[PDB]
């Protein structure tokens, strides 16, 4: 059975082969990357 | 200017005049100055008496004590002006405050005139 299905599957994907893994997770480079401004807690009128 | 598109960069607007050349100089002038009149909007009637021109020349320094005390401004002085208010033109309807502040300086460009020692000099030099 893993030859002669195997064989099998090679000849469908011969006469009609797959669909391409399309991608609909691709994230720009933001939500993984900090802001590395500082806060509003930095730039207060309080010496720290 | 940095990481194509990561920050904005510069601060200087386009002014011919060195003192006005922060924009920073520009938004604390017009920010405060409507922010003085958003809460003192009450300095258009209430007409004057005694106590009217005392009434708001403390209004206007216990706002703007609240604007030194978060860092908008740094120290200042408010206080009526002594020689153009007179009474022919108070009867007019004007009457003259003096403000002065200086607001804080964006630091563009910090120093660091990196210096070393063991006590008081440099031992080795």
């Amino acid at each position: 059975l893993k030859v002669q299905v195997n064989s099998a599957a090679q000849a469908v994907g011969k006469v009609a082969g797959d669909i391409s893994p399309t991608l609909a997770g691709v994230l720009p480079s933001w939500l993984l990357a900090p802001s590395a401004t500082p806060p509003s807690e930095a730039a207060a009128s309080l010496p720290h | 200017i940095r990481d194509d598109g990561y920050r904005l960069w510069g601060n200087r607007t386009l002014s011919s005049d060195s003192k006005w050349a922060f924009v920073t100089r520009v938004r604390t002038m017009d920010l405060v100055m409507d922010a003085i009149l958003a809460g003192h909007k009450w300095a258009v009637d209430r007409g004057i008496t005694k106590t009217y021109v005392k009434d708001v020349t403390e209004g206007l320094r216990a706002f703007m004590r609240d604007l030194k005390n978060q860092g908008a401004v740094i120290n200042f002085e408010v206080y009526a002006d002594p020689d153009l208010n007179s009474a022919s033109q108070l009867a007019q309807g004007k009457v003259y405050w003096n403000i002065r502040f200086t607001d804080v300086p964006p630091a563009e460009n910090p120093n660091f005139r990196v210096e070393v020692t063991d006590q008081w000099l440099t031992e080795v030099l």
